[PDB]
């Protein structure tokens, strides 16, 4: 039983029934006038955002190691949430992230979809700092390694250490899911907005990072596709931003 | 400082079974007896232990499958068989005996086993 | 009135301190999402554990895969463990075992969930057996049939759970003592193989995740052995 | 299979010379419940039965002279002869008793400086 | 049933663990001697760094308690009857003023709470609240500080603590008196969120997570190999 979800009424969708994990409990809400620094109401645009921002399809192979997005950087092109990025200061938003795989039943795979708060990047040569380039592309993939990297003004991208130091099986303390092709084919996470502050500026701040890595690789006999596809669907929910106008009755 | 004796040396023969005995001057009481074996060269080599009083059989992998042992506490007189000999077998063949859990205190007489093809 | 023992510094004491900045009105609290109250929450979520760490794995992310395929292997054991978390190398490093070397008495019971991350047309068999800590481990697949043991089909479940309980003398046992053949093994033996259809893979991989049921306490907070550095950073 | 290596080469040194020699049993000797050390030396008289002469790694054996003394710990042990002698030809080596199998040393034979 | 208490977070981050041991002269040297600072941080006690790094957000109090212990120092015109000494310690909240040596004025800015302690007392003791401007302490930061998308990369962020500063108050004609201070620190009503996986790599850097790629656990004998490391007894002879 395919279901149908049109969100923006300019974007279609078809899933199946499925099982959806909430974050950290919480569901995205909009910042009532309790926890707020500033009295200036912050308007609400969510004409054109709550629409699924389809990200482009990368190729799970036999010999890969694993993907990583930063968020939100990785919607900084993508139609009118990039023009609100850009014309505004300060910003807050929750997301709703759809991951699929499309794989016949003799493939055969298991993925670990994460979402950890506040990821923050070792670098390759232990002395140096990391650049802005290394962090994140606009809206690709960035890929980890099986062996170390050597690099000078990199992040380290050994897949057994995801780049923050941690051991790589402790990620499920972390919002995730797992898509194994054996039963499962799809996910689903909604992640409220996590901060220490009400609101932020999106250019300076990398909210989360999205990690997708394969635990068992990719299988197939000789007559097969070479390739299993990932796709990844973002939905924000819940968007504010500052307001522009004379708070001072003129 | 209690002696202590065996069968004896003799000279065997290929495929001719060689019965090495280990008198006895002790109890059976959670002691134990093995063997070892002096060749020309490299020391000693362990061959098999067995343990009176605790009914315990145990073989190294060197000689597994080619030598068994039998015993006899009643008697004072235990078997140590083997076949299918070889005349790289050729040793004094010490048998030690321990009144102790770990440890290596006491040992033989030795018997030569040499052969003529 | 005054022992000469009421002037002392005792630092397990928890006495009230004299305000530094009094007047100072503090930033109110807002609802950050997912505030936790007891570091027992932590140990009850699950975590990847490898148990195929033989020397050259634990360089790589093979050490998380237990490998099984299918052939003339009649009774092979697939694989087997000693449980003995806080000390247990397969053990010590997951989110259990690194929440437990912060303590020093540990008690409850412990969960392992196999998952089969194999094709979606393999089918065979699987026998998980359980030995309680009086008992030698199994050698031969009929001496695990004869203890405690699970059937796992592979074609009608995808995952297995097995609970192992908490049997012990004295209510608290220590973490950093190693009871030779008194904690128990978990192995798993070949039932039937692996059968494939025409033109499917033939081998596969069998995750283990390893979690605390909610019975667990711990007690005498103490210094984590896995920090061997000590100095002062830079 | 626990290994045990001797020194690489023997005494070759005079008569009544302080000696110091050494056995690496690779596999650790040290049990948790005793802090106990399986280790023993042996001296092999040729022809004649070998005999131990340090059992425990800290106790001198009864009957063995006081010129003997083995220590160590963990996986190394060493072994001093305060004096060497001339008709105490034997061939050194050291056997552990930890776990099966029970593996003999290398071998130091009293060669000949004179 | 048995109780959990013990593993809550109040009692698993409040205990006091020394932080700071310096010491510093009295009368004669380099200005540089005659004060002892530091910068309050909890990024450079591995042990304490690696317990607070167990979360992400955290919100405390401190309390701060200082073991004073001077002694004489040898050399010529040694003093017979100096009556007492008495050690002044200072806590420099952020935006406030900080001296660069003994006898300065930032020494008796009113702004800065001063304790004034005759030893022989107990040791003393302060309590300072949450002093930040954000709602919580962010152990884990991902950004730039400066908006234009350069600067340090997820460092000297809006949290901060002070400074706290530690001077002789007795001016001494004859003789050289050495002090050696050691500072305690104690969180006080914790409030912790989001939780994070235990670090594996070692700590390299007092303010960067950058590390050496390590293992993910302890090599093993083999995939199917039990422990068995019993020695000959008794039992299993």
């Amino acid at each position: 039983r395919v279901r149908s979800i049109t969100l923006g009424n300019s974007t279609i969708t078809t899933q199946e029934c499925a099982n959806v994990v909430v974050g950290y409990g919480v569901w995205p809400s909009y910042l009532q006038d309790n926890e707020a620094t500033a009295e200036d109401q912050p308007t609400q645009p969510d004409v054109a955002t709550c629409r699924f921002y389809t990200l482009d399809s990368i190729q799970w192979q036999k010999e890969s190691d694993g993907w990583w997005w930063k968020f939100p950087e990785a919607l900084k092109n993508m139609g009118l949430f990039g023009q609100n990025m850009e014309y505004h200061y300060l910003g807050r938003s929750g997301y709703t992230i759809h991951v699929q795989c499309n794989a016949s039943k003799f493939h055969q795979g298991c993925l670990l979809v994460v979402c950890v708060p506040e990821a923050e990047m070792g670098c390759s040569d232990v002395e140096r700092e990391v650049v802005a380039a290394s962090l994140s592309s606009e809206d690709t993939a960035k890929s980890f390694s099986r062996t170390e990297s050597n690099g000078q003004h990199t992040v380290q991208t050994v897949v057994y250490n995801a780049g923050m130091g941690v051991g790589v099986g402790n990620l499920t303390i972390f919002p995730h899911q797992w898509i194994n092709l054996r039963t499962n084919n799809s996910a689903t996470i909604v992640m409220p907005y996590i901060n220490s502050v009400p609101m932020d500026n999106m250019f300076r701040h990398y909210n989360f990072t999205l990690m997708i890595i394969p635990f068992a690789k990719l299988e197939y006999t000789e007559q097969a596709s070479n390739y299993v596809p990932i796709t990844v669907t973002v939905a924000p929910m819940c968007a504010e931003y500052n307001g522009l106008r004379l708070a001072s009755h003129q | 400082e209690v002696q202590l004796q065996q069968s004896g040396p003799e000279l065997a023969r290929p495929w001719a079974s060689v019965k090495i005995s280990c008198q006895a001057f002790y109890t059976f009481s959670n002691y134990g007896m093995q063997w070892v074996k002096q060749s020309p060269g490299q020391g000693l080599e362990w061959i098999g232990p067995f343990y009176p009083g605790n009914a315990d059989t145990s073989y190294n992998q060197k000689f597994k499958g080619k030598a068994t042992l039998t015993a006899d506490k009643s008697s004072s007189t235990a078997y140590m068989q083997f076949s299918s000999l070889t005349s790289e077998d050729s040793a004094v063949y010490y048998c030690a005996r321990v009144v102790a859990t770990t440890d290596f205190d006491y040992w033989g007489q030795g018997t030569t086993v040499t052969v003529s093809s | 009135m005054l022992t000469p023992g009421s002037n002392q510094f005792l630092t397990s004491d928890d006495f009230q301190s004299p305000s530094a900045m009094p007047q100072f009105d503090v930033t109110p609290e807002m609802k950050i999402p997912g505030e936790v109250h007891n570091l027992m929450e932590i140990a009850e979520v699950d975590s990847v554990v490898p148990v195929n760490n033989t020397k050259e794995n634990i360089n790589s992310m093979e050490a998380y895969r237990i490998p099984v395929t299918g052939g003339d292997q009649l009774h092979t054991q697939v694989f087997g463990f000693q449980m003995q978390p806080g000390l247990n190398s397969v053990f010590k490093r997951t989110l259990l075992g690194e929440i437990l070397n912060y303590y020093a008495h540990w008690s409850g019971s412990v969960k392992l969930t196999f998952v089969f991350c194999g094709s979606a047309m393999a089918t065979g068999k699987f026998l998980l057996a359980y030995s309680p800590p009086g008992a030698s481990p199994p050698q031969n697949r009929k001496q695990a049939m004869l203890g405690t043991h699970v059937i796992w089909d592979v074609g009608l479940q995808s995952s297995c759970v097995l609970c192992i309980p908490w049997i012990s003398q004295t209510h608290y046992r220590l973490v950093q003592q190693d009871e030779y053949t008194s904690a128990g093994y978990v192995t798993c033996w070949y039932q039937t193989g692996l059968i494939v259809p025409p033109g499917a893979p033939p081998s596969c991989t069998i995750l283990c995740f390893a979690s605390a049921c909610n019975d667990f306490s711990v007690r005498n907070l103490r210094d984590t052995p896995f920090i061997e550095q000590t100095q002062l950073l830079q | 299979y626990i290994e045990a290596s001797q020194s690489p080469s023997s005494l070759a040194v005079s008569v009544g010379e302080k000696v110091t020699m050494s056995c690496k049993s690779s596999q650790s000797l040290l049990y948790s419940s005793n802090q106990k050390n399986y280790l023993a030396w042996f001296q092999q008289k040729p022809g004649q039965s070998p005999k131990l002469l340090i059992y425990w790694a800290s106790t001198r054996e009864s009957g063995v002279p006081d010129r003997f003394t083995g220590s160590g710990s963990g996986t190394d042990f060493t072994l001093t002869i305060s004096s060497v002698k001339a008709e105490d030809l034997a061939v050194y080596y050291c056997q552990q008793y930890y776990s099966y199998p029970y593996t003999f040393g290398g071998g130091t034979k009293l060669k000949i400086k004179r | 049933y048995h109780s959990r208490t013990e593993s809550s977070i109040e009692n698993f981050l409040c205990r006091a663990a020394c932080v700071y041991i310096a010491t510093y002269a009295s009368a004669g040297g380099t200005p540089t001697e005659r004060y002892a600072s530091w910068r309050i941080n909890t990024r450079q006690m591995v042990q304490l760094r690696r317990k607070f790094e167990l979360f992400t957000y955290l919100r405390f109090d401190m309390e701060i308690t200082f073991v004073i212990t001077s002694t004489q120092d040898p050399g010529t015109q040694l003093a017979q009857d100096m009556p007492v000494l008495t050690h002044q310690i200072m806590y420099i909240p952020p935006g406030g003023p900080v001296p660069n040596s003994a006898t300065d004025f930032a020494w008796q800015s009113s702004t800065n709470p001063s304790i004034f302690w005759t030893e022989g007392c107990a040791p003393a003791r302060m309590s300072v609240p949450f002093i930040s401007i954000g709602n919580a302490y962010s152990n884990f930061y991902d950004g730039w500080s400066h908006f234009t998308q350069e600067g340090v990369y997820g460092f000297n962020s809006l949290n901060n603590m002070g400074h706290i500063y530690v001077r002789h108050v007795n001016e001494q004609s004859l003789g050289v008196s050495t002090s050696t201070l050691r500072v305690y620190f104690k969180p006080k009503h914790v409030r912790a969120w989001v939780p994070r996986p235990p670090r594996l790599s070692p700590y390299v850097k007092s303010s960067n997570v950058n590390f050496k790629p390590t293992a993910v656990t302890t090599e093993r004998k083999d995939i199917n190999d039990v422990g068995t490391l019993r020695p000959v007894g008794y039992t299993n002879h």
